[PDB]
């Protein structure tokens, strides 16, 4: 008729403890932006994003 | 004039392992959206079981 499974009891989260505050303001709060004919790319990695 | 007795094999299958599936768990583990979708469909896989 039915199925029997055990529901979870609590919740656990685990993130890496690296904290470097990814430079979103460097690409957002910048004075000059490149044109559409020649677009620039910046790689963001190994930090924490908000 | 002379007779001999010989034996031969003959193999016939009988049955396989009986298998039963479940509608809810095979679709997803513990998501209630699967249950809501299968209820608003109606009955599609109960006859399969
Ligand atoms: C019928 O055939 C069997 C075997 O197919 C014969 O038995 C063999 O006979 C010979 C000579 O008599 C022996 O050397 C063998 O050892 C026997 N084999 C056995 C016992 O497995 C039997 O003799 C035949 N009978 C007739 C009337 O021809
Ligand atoms: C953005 O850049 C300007 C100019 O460098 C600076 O004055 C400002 O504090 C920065 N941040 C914000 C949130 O405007």
């Amino acid at each position: 008729t039915s199925n029997f499974r055990v529901q979870p009891t609590e919740s656990i989260v685990r993130f890496p403890n690296i904290t470097n505050l990814c430079p979103f303001d460097e690409v957002f709060n910048a004075t000059r932006f490149a044109s559409v004919y020649a677009w620039n790319r910046k790689r963001i990695s190994n930090c924490v994003a908000d | 004039t002379n007779f001999t007795i010989s034996v031969t094999t003959e193999i016939l299958p009988v049955s396989m392992t009986k298998t039963s599936v479940d509608c809810t768990m095979y679709i997803c583990g513990d998501s209630t959206e699967c249950s809501n979708l299968l209820l608003q469909y109606g009955s599609f896989c109960t006859q399969l079981k």
